[PDB]
RNA sequence: ACCUCGGGAAAAGGAGUGGCUCUGACGGCGCCGGGUCAGAACUGGAACGGACGCGGGGAUCCCGACUGUUUACUAGAAAC
RNA sequence: GUGAAGACCGGGAAGGGGCGCCCGCCCGUCGAACGGGGAGCCGGCGGAGACUCCGGCAGGCGCGGCCCCCGCGGAGACGCCCGCCCCCCGGCGACGCGCACGGGGACCGCGGCGGGCGGCGCCCCGGCCCGCGAACGCCCCGCAGCCCCCGGACGCCUUGCGCGGAGAGGGGGGCCCGGGGGCGGACCGCGCGUCCCCGGCCGCCCCUGAAAAGCCGGGGGGCGCCGGCCGCGCGCCGUACC
């Protein structure tokens, strides 16, 4: 009638990186699978936005396909930031020629 | 007698400022050879919080003129400018807010702020959340330029020492009470132990030359004259003056 | 509705304590502070304070400085009106 | 462990690839449509349920002389 | 009527962003929206060479949404619409062969100095 | 009463409360799944928060506005 | 640099490497058995131990052999098995508190069926015990959120909100989702809670809630990788018990 458990980690101290999910093993008994911290996306650096595309894993354990986004700028701007730096630029050449003629 | 709080303080170890968190020394950008003749053109990345300070700060992002990168500039943030600004630092720069000119180039009566003491200083008067100095006259021959700090002291500064056009953010900040204690004791925990205050006419006589008897009172005139000893300063120093009055 | 008769209206949560002054100035200084004010941008009234001197409209996704408790200080609205007036003259 | 894609890729695996012992599992437990032929390799163990044992025969052919089976 | 053939533009959106790419046919406005069919350089020729030069040409032939592209002054006039088609380039296969005249005929352009501002990258600053 | 209009206030002061047998509500429909809110009869040494848990209240006067802090091992205060 | 010294104080000082060169202001192989970190699960075994043994099954990081070989698809958001070095730019590491509300997991309880009991003065299909499924590997889903494409509006919506000519609704899509299912590894239904994680919000602050090692994208230059398969390796110290 006690489902009651013992910790798996070196120290009892239940930190962030220290959190368990408990599932019932084949021999019937409750155990303590670690619950790793999911790394996060990468987020576009002009703006905030999670690059999409790219799954919440560790780049390291990714595959280089997954880690990229056939774009330029990929994994560094999303889509409508890289789209308003293109226009800046060739806007910009665009007017100094006008000043000079 | 005891060595009183303000002795204590000088040797820091507690009274030390909690730095821990704050984003960087805000500082105007360095002078160069591009500010000495004409002007370097800013990007505003990011406006954020410093812990210790009320006024907001600001991520402007210059290009690099020494080299090939992007160097980041923190700056006290004048109010009004925005996320994605183009800030310009220069002697050929446009009287806009939050670009930074030398006084010279500042015409009279413009609101300046984290104002230059001596040229090349990066950043010395009108830093805090509100605060800003304001162009005076220009001596065009002894080429220097008067100020009035926001003291109202006025100051004789070189024509080439630089300012940020406009008031520093976070205006009227103190007008809200603080209310409780508890709202005093996380802005000084952003600070530095100095809350909460023990009346030294509370302490006992060992801690505090106001000290104590059968009953709390300064005992002498609270007036301590300008060369009292370091231990023995503690009430009003060097008052020209003291009580409320008209003015 | 009018839950509080009197301009006990955001300082309800102070209830009998602080002093009648305080809640009176914490009343318009509150209520500036959790106001909507209007981004000179995106001209929505979407601005609102994220910290001290800092306002970012929700929709314009744009951060701008401003007075601790109000996006725009009256100090600062004159200073940028004697700058505009200046620069126009000086060129 | 996986599922092999059929005896598609099982019996090319079977033919060159790490077939370190195949186990033809049939009865687990005694129970009916059950072949499961258990590829050991080098990587991963592989199973491909088989319907009928008629048809892990079929699989079972061709086993290398080399390659070993077990019977459970 | 700015959309005609023979308009050089920038695309935006896509792998080809950045890329100067030229209008050959303004597909007839329709449901899908208004597109037109673009050939363009997906890469520019080289770099060093022998000294700076004593490197070959890569196009994309896709058709693309016009609000994906932007018009410039530019013009690239040629041919083009002999061989580049409706039919073809939805094709698999013809495509690749009209893809690979499409770089023939660029370089022949970029080796005897024609249409510069057309061969030269955007400069996309961060 | 008073009030800084937020309080005071659980002010003060009344009435009911069990068990059985039901009846409505409410989502739920191929009707299936809830356990709360009402209302009702009939009961019973004149019982029912039946143990347990769990404010006595009011009228003032003096201090200190308040929540906080303090003399570990005699002073928690009106002191800080 | 001081001080009688013991010692104390500290950036301004020709401060890093191979061959031809090149690039280069300037310290931490200090400091945490709770912070960050590349990767472990199940079943068993012993008198004393186990995430360590043993049996299975996996994951990480490197060293070699062999083979192969330098991008395509989409309207787009994406997709797809994919190179490395330098310099630049960025990301991940990486973050507060709260009331609610949602979604999972475990737990719990209720039936049913299957197995095993106990009591029985009367009743009892009314009681009790058991009914197991891990990491991992493929495939498929996954709210909210964030985007794409058409198009041009009083609507769409929450518990509370919020949202929309800078593009709503509607129609079709893309991405992420510490999760669920299916197979492999290897009993059937239902419900109310509890606890833990997670999500989208909304509130809050004169309070704004660490850093780095490491890893990975991107731009430009250089420049050839890349993979796949098959072997082997993984040293040091802690590990009883309270």
């Amino acid at each position: 009638a006690d489902c009651r458990v013992t910790c798996r980690f070196h120290s009892t101290y239940r930190t962030r990186s220290k959190i368990v999910r408990y599932k019932r093993t084949p021999g019937n008994r409750l155990t303590s699978l670690r619950v790793k911290k999911l790394p996060n996306a990468p987020h576009c650096a002009e703006t905030g936005k999670q690059i999409h595309g790219i799954p919440r894993v560790i780049p390291q354990h990714l595959t280089r396909q997954q880690r990229k986004v056939s774009r330029p700028y990929g994994g560094k701007l999303c889509g409508s930031a890289l789209r308003a730096h293109i226009l800046e630029s060739f806007l910009n050449e665009e007017n100094q020629a006008l000043r000079e003629i | 007698g005891r060595r009183i709080r303000v002795q204590r303080k000088g040797a820091g170890s507690v009274f030390r400022a909690h730095v821990a968190r704050r984003l960087g020394a805000a500082k105007l950008r360095a002078n160069d050879f591009a500010e000495r003749t004409g002007s370097v053109r800013g990007v505003v990345k990011a406006i954020l919080h410093d812990r210790g300070r009320g006024a907001p700060l600001a991520r402007v992002q210059f290009p690099n003129m020494r080299g090939e990168g992007r160097v980041n500039e923190l700056f006290i943030a004048p109010e009004g400018m925005y996320t994605g600004q183009e800030v310009f630092s220069g002697n050929k720069a446009t009287l806009h807010i939050g670009n930074i000119l030398p006084v010279g180039n500042i015409p009279e009566g413009t609101y300046v702020c984290n104002v230059e003491e001596k040229p090349m200083d990066r950043g010395c008067l009108a830093r805090a959340s509100g605060t800003y100095c304001l162009v005076v006259a220009h001596n065009m021959e002894t080429n220097k330029t008067r100020i009035r700090l926001p003291s109202g002291q006025k100051k004789l500064i070189s024509s080439k020492a630089r300012a940020m056009i406009g008031l520093v953010a976070g205006g009227g900040r103190t007008d809200k009470p603080l209310l409780k204690a508890g709202n005093a004791y996380h802005k000084y925990k952003a600070k530095r132990n100095c809350w909460p205050v023990v009346r030294g006419v509370a302490m006992n006589p060992v801690d505090h030359p106001h000290g104590g008897g059968n009953h709390q009172h300064i005992g002498v005139s609270s007036c301590v004259p300008r060369n009292a000893v370091p231990g023995q300063k503690v009430g009003l120093i060097a008052a020209r003056r003291t009580g409320c009055s008209g003015g | 509705m009018a839950k509080r008769t009197k301009k006990v209206g955001l300082t309800g949560k102070y209830g009998t304590r602080y002093g009648r002054a305080a809640r009176k100035q914490l009343l318009k200084i509150e209520t500036s502070q959790k106001a909507k004010y209007t981004c000179p941008f995106c001209a929505k009234d979407k601005v609102r304070r994220t910290a001290c001197g800092i306002w970012t409209c929700r929709s314009c996704s744009k951060t701008m400085a401003g007075g601790a408790y109000s996006l725009h200080t009256e100090p600062a609205n004159a200073a940028r009106a004697t700058i505009r007036r200046l620069r126009l003259a000086r060129e | 462990p996986n599922t092999i894609t059929e005896e598609n890729l099982m019996k090319m695996i079977a033919d060159g690839r790490g077939k370190k012992l195949v186990v033809k599992s049939c009865s687990k437990g005694r129970l009916q449509g059950k072949v499961k032929l258990k590829l050991r390799t080098a990587k991963y163990l592989y199973t491909l349920t088989v319907p009928n044992a008629d048809d892990a025969k079929s699989i079972v052919k061709g086993c290398k002389d080399k390659v070993e089976v077990q019977y459970v | 009527p700015i959309i005609k053939p023979g308009l050089v533009c920038i695309v935006l959106q896509g792998r080809h962003a950045g890329k100067k790419a030229v209008i050959v046919e303004a597909l007839p406005h329709n449901e899908r929206g208004s597109y037109a069919i673009v050939a363009g350089i997906a890469a520019l020729p080289r770099r060093i060479t022998n000294s700076m030069s004593d490197g070959r040409v890569r196009s994309f032939v896709k058709c693309m949404n016009v609000n994906h592209l932007m018009p410039t002054s530019c013009r690239l006039e040629n041919n083009y619409k002999d061989f580049i088609s409706t039919q073809t380039v939805a094709d698999v296969t013809k495509r690749r062969e009209i893809i690979e005249t499409v770089n023939k005929d660029f370089q022949r352009r970029i080796l005897e100095h024609r249409d510069t501002w057309f061969f030269t990258k955007l400069p996309i600053d961060a």
